[PDB]
């Protein structure tokens, strides 16, 4: 809900920004590049959030976790801090 | 003005290979009439009868509303335990409101009559509103418990025995 | 009536008549249609702290959707405010303050949910923070 | 115990945010009072 | 006692499901009728065959 | 009125007491209920010899409200009806806030629609504007009350035992009132 | 069981509040609609 | 241009016509509309990967439908309402909205299946074999 | 069912999007301004008398 509402707000704001940004297609405006960055950033955040949520809801019904995932995330990473 | 043959060709002349064709309107009838007086003056009236080509509104308004209505129907197929029924129904209503915002730029402001598309939009909004109301009723029924309510005998009879046979439902 | 000196060549002077219309806006329209709605919407954000930080709670939902509503108002407000860059309108300052506060409330809701949703299988409770939150704060 | 800590954080943050919002909004709107039209030696444009 | 509570809850949930199906059917009927009427009315509105009937 | 000629030099007289409406094209938005033209002859303190003449025509027009009724009132009525409905939705659904806030969002979008239609006059609050503000405040109050009810439902007896007055009111009297 | 019953008491109180508030708000809707419109509706009728 | 049919004394017989064949520079629209519209539309494929127990699968699809509605509002204001053809971006929007609606329907069916119980439905052995042995083997689950 | 519908719908979405956008991209003005006229009307092809 959080990520999707952020995306919705960003799109509603793009609806206002596209009319202020000049339509001159010789080069991208700096604000346009910043908007593209923000959009791609939100999209990537949503994709990764979906991956994380799918990971969380796995169970032994999904069959055993591969040992390298345990070695990395359960053993290694929490010891690195 | 007469036609080139001298016949009473009382029509708007259109150069068939030179006329700049309008993309939204199709010319069907184009007659003219001399109007006699009832200070009396005559008038020559030229009539353009033109039909709107609807493809723009078919694509951009009607089909989205059909899709939204189809989604508002499937609201009732979503199980109450999913917890997304209100989200779906109200977001469908919000999308319909956005398409209403779209159409409001297009409709005439004259109040002598209501456009059929406006009637269709209002009917669709009424449908979504009733879908919301009935989903709230269903969710109210779903969360009743002996800690809060006792089911009366008539509800038990009708809904557990009579209606399932009509709906081809069977309790396991 | 103004009289202006000529050029440095001591040319002929000039005369103007200037009338100054000092006019005052009637604010009623914007108070009803913008200011009061935005104020009440921003007040709605503070209600999030009373939504339980528990399954079925909608704290982030409320805060983010109120922020989206404020963005819709920003669209609405931006149609009225002139495009000059000499200063920031009072309504614009209030709008930006409201949006910043709303983002802070979103952050606080996220923090509170992150605190409440913890489990002994994932987090070891710090005894200092435990004592502060459960004992020192009620004693304060 | 984690739930109780979360509730305590909610309770303190509510008052903090309420005070911050009230003060900020009041100080922002307060400018409307002070920036009324100034008094001037000129006669009013429309006589009573 | 918990089993009896669960039985009563299941009874209420079955009532809710039956009501949901009835609403689905009635809403399908109302939607189909209204949309069909509207589209038929819009489609029969042909341009006139005569500029001066 | 004649701009530079005065009544001692040029006199104007109305042809008829009403404007000629025989050629009037029927408006799709206003109905002219009545009209008239009055001749006026003011005199100024400089000059009793030179009255100044004007003819003031006027038209009493009443709006045909159907367009605004259909395009504003009905959606606002739907939102107002859905506003109170939330109190029938059980808290266990976990969707009361979603419902109320999404209704608020839809009402805000329709306000964005409404601002295109209603006048931006500041002389006085329009009746439609009063109704819009009423609907918005009603939604906000419903949201506040929903938050209070949700906070009541999830209250834990470990920290907040129910006081006897709350019990004797709500459990005993209210369902028996 | 004791804790669940004590929580269900609060749930029942909240439900009773919900019913009262539903009745009040559904009345207030039409009350406000009539209060705003009826005066001018009568004026235009009469 | 000399029209041979027009009378020599007619004004339409001759003219000099200058033509401009002009290609739109697409980069502005590609950056500002097309890439957002495509990316947001492709977001719907994640709904199938989103677990049902999250209770957010319909939210994503319906919000993407709302975003596509917003884009349709934006784009439709930029073009004349001609009936000669549907613009390319309009075709893409229509196709995307159709697919998003289909995915919403599919998600509703999936959620209806997920919350089924032996108190309300009977899971046949053939259905069990099909959806737990054959299909997951074919799909490399 | 989720994975089945993913494998069904996702390639349909991708193929339809590609089919639309490639049909758009390869739209080009004809190399001669009038179809059926071989002359370019370009400044380089001065058609001397
Ligand atoms: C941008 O827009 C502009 C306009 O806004 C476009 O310009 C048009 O370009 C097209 C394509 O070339 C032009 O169409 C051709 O025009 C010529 C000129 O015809 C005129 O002059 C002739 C003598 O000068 C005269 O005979 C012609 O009369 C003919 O046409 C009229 C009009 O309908 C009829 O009423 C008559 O009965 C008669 O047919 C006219 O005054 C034409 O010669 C040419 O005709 C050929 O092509 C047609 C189909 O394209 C066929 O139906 C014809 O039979 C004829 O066939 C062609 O004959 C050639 C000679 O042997 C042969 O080489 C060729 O292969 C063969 N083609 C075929 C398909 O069989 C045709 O009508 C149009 O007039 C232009 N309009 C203008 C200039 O205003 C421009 O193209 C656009 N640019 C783009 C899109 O990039
Ligand atoms: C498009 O709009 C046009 C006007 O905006 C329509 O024209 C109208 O068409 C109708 C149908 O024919 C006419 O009605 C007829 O009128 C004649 C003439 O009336 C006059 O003469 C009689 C005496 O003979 C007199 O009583 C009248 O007052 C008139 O002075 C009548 O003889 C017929 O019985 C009938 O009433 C309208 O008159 C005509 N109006 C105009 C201004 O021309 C046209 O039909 C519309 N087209 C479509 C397709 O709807």
């Amino acid at each position: 809900t959080l990520s999707i509402s952020v995306l919705l707000s960003l799109t509603v704001f793009l609806l206002v920004i596209v009319e202020l940004i000049p339509s001159t297609s010789s080069a991208v405006p700096l604000i346009g590049k910043y908007m593209l960055f923000t959009m791609v950033f939100v999209i990537a955040s949503i994709i990764i959030t979906v991956i994380v949520i799918n990971t969380h809801h796995r169970s032994p019904s999904t069959h055993v976790m591969p040992n390298w995932v345990r070695k990395v995330f359960i053993d290694t990473i929490p010891n690195i801090m | 003005g007469l036609g080139p043959d001298g016949q009473g060709h009382q029509e708007i002349h259109i150069h068939e290979g030179t006329f700049i064709e309008n993309g939204q309107w199709e010319i069907i009838h184009k007659p003219s009439r001399l109007i006699q007086p009832p200070g009396q003056r005559q008038e020559v009236i030229f009539y353009l009868i033109i039909r709107r080509k609807p493809l723009f509104y078919l694509v951009n308004v009607i089909a989205p509303c059909i899709l939204i209505t189809l989604l508002a129907i499937f609201v009732f197929y979503l199980p109450p335990d999913a917890g997304e029924k209100m989200g779906l129904s109200i977001f469908a209503l919000l999308t319909l409101t956005v398409f209403l915002l779209l159409l409001a730029d297009k409709v005439p402001e004259t109040s002598l009559s209501v456009p059929i598309i406006i009637k269709y939009l209002m009917f669709t909004m009424v449908l979504v509103t009733f879908s919301v109301i009935l989903s709230v009723v269903v969710l109210n029924l779903h969360h009743r418990s002996p800690h809060t309510h006792q089911m009366p005998l008539w509800v038990r009879q009708i809904f557990i025995h009579k209606l399932p046979l009509y709906l081809r439902l069977k309790r396991p | 009536i103004r009289r202006h000196h000529g050029g440095a060549t001591d040319g002929p002077g000039e005369t103007d008549v200037i009338y100054s219309l000092i006019i005052r806006r009637k604010p009623l329209f914007y108070v009803i249609n913008i200011i009061v709605p935005c104020v009440l919407i921003s007040g709605l954000v503070l209600l999030a702290y009373f939504l339980p930080a528990q399954a079925g709670g909608q704290k982030c939902t409320v805060s983010i959707n109120v922020l989206l509503a404020q963005t819709v108002f920003l669209f609405l407000i931006a149609q009225k405010i002139p495009e000059t860059s000499l200063s920031v309108p009072l309504l614009g300052r209030f709008l930006i303050f409201v949006m910043v506060v709303a983002t802070l409330i979103v952050m606080n809701c996220v923090i509170v949910l992150n605190v409440s949703q913890r489990t002994p299988t994932t987090h070891a409770m710090s005894p200092r923070l435990r004592h502060v939150l459960l004992e020192l704060l009620p004693r304060l | 115990d984690w739930v109780r800590m979360g509730n305590a954080l909610d309770n303190i943050c509510f008052w903090a945010a309420l005070v911050l919002f009230s003060v900020g909004s009041s100080l922002i709107f307060l400018g409307a009072y002070f920036n009324r039209v100034p008094d001037l030696p000129y006669a009013p444009c429309i006589q009573p | 006692e918990q089993e009896d509570h669960d039985a009563l809850k299941e009874d209420w949930q079955f009532v809710a499901m039956v009501v949901d199906r009835l609403f689905l059917w009635t809403f399908i009927i109302f939607t189909s009728v209204g949309t069909l009427v509207i589209f038929l009315d819009a489609t029969y509105h042909l341009p006139p065959p005569d500029p001066f009937p | 009125g004649t701009w530079t000629y005065d009544g001692s030099v040029v006199a104007i007289n109305p042809e008829s007491d009403q404007p000629d409406l025989s050629n009037f094209m029927e408006s799709g938005e206003w109905v002219i209920k009545e009209s008239r033209g009055w001749k006026h002859s003011v005199t100024y303190s400089c000059c009793p010899d030179t009255p100044y003449l004007d003819i003031t025509y006027h038209f009493v027009m009443q709006r045909l409200p159907l367009y605004f009724i259909v395009n504003v009132i009905i959606p606002c009525l739907l939102f107002s009806f859905l506003t109170g409905l939330v109190f029938y939705l059980p808290t266990d659904s976990g969707e009361k806030m979603t419902l109320s806030i999404s209704v608020l969002l839809s009402l805000t979008v329709f306000l964005l629609v409404i601002v295109e239609l209603i006048p931006s006059t500041s002389s006085a609050v329009p009746l439609i504007g009063k109704y819009m503000l009423f609907t918005m405040v009603f939604v906000i109050a419903s949201i506040i009350i929903t938050v209070i009810v949700i906070n009541t439902h999830h209250r834990s007896p470990s920290t907040h035992v129910m006081p006897n007055w709350v019990r004797k009111v709500f459990i005993d009297t209210i369902p028996n009132i | 069981q004791e804790s669940n019953n004590a929580a269900a008491e609060w749930k029942y109180v909240a439900m009773v509040m919900d019913h009262i508030l539903l009745g009040v708000f559904m009345l207030v809707c039409i009350i406000g609609t009539l209060a705003v419109f009826a005066g001018r509706l009568i004026e235009l009728n009469q | 241009n000399v029209d041979p049919r027009a009378p020599l004394d007619s004004p339409s017989r001759q003219d000099i016509t200058f033509y401009l064949i002009i290609r739109r520079k697409p980069l502005f629209y590609i950056i500002n509309i097309l890439v957002p519209c495509v990316l947001i539309s492709f977001m719907v494929n994640l709904v199938f990967y989103l677990p049902a127990d999250s209770g957010e699968k319909t939210s994503v699809a319906i919000s993407v439908l709302l975003a596509q509605s917003v884009f349709l509002l934006l784009i439709s204001k930029r073009l004349p309402a001609t009936s000669m053809a549907i613009p390319l971006i309009g075709k893409f929007l229509l196709f995307g909205m159709v697919l998003v609606t289909m995915v919403v329907v599919i998600c509703v069916i999936v959620l209806n299946i997920h919350f089924r119980t032996p108190s309300t439905h009977v899971l046949s052995e053939g259905v069990k074999k099909l959806f737990l042995e054959t299909l997951p083997e074919l799909l490399h689950m | 069912v989720d994975r089945l519908c993913l494998f069904v719908v996702t390639p349909v979405m991708v193929v339809g999007t590609a089919w639309i956008f490639l049909q758009g991209v390869y739209n080009q003005p004809p190399p001669q301004p009038f179809p059926g006229d071989p002359y370019s009307y370009n400044v380089q092809d001065k058609r001397f008398i």
